[PDB]
């Protein structure tokens, strides 16, 4: 098996109010985000014949 | 002569920074008491009831 590492979506940063200014607000909200794995594999192709 | 003012720092000025806010906090701070050696020294004149 083979695993691949798959990068999340994208975010969004905030519009800050001009009355939380001042406050911690002001850094805006936090944005997050998980990898993600994908696997492959494979299966077998057989077949035979006699003389 | 019967008063005194014990100190024990003077006017210190302090600067920090706030990246949660971007606001730049300054603190200002000192330690001083005025103090008499003994209980006398001092009269006040007061206005009538």
């Amino acid at each position: 098996i083979l695993t691949m590492l798959v990068e999340p979506d994208a975010g969004r940063a905030t519009w800050v109010a001009a009355s939380a200014y001042g406050s911690d607000n002001t850094t805006g909200s936090e944005v997050t985000g998980a990898l993600t794995e994908i696997h492959f594999s494979t299966y077998k192709l057989a077949a035979k014949s006699f003389i | 002569d019967n008063f005194v003012m014990p100190r024990q720092r003077a006017v210190t000025v302090e600067r920090e920074r706030q990246a949660g806010k971007q606001r730049d906090a300054y603190y200002v701070t000192q330690r001083v008491n005025l103090q008499r050696y003994f209980e006398n020294g001092v009269v006040s004149g007061a206005y009538a009831a």
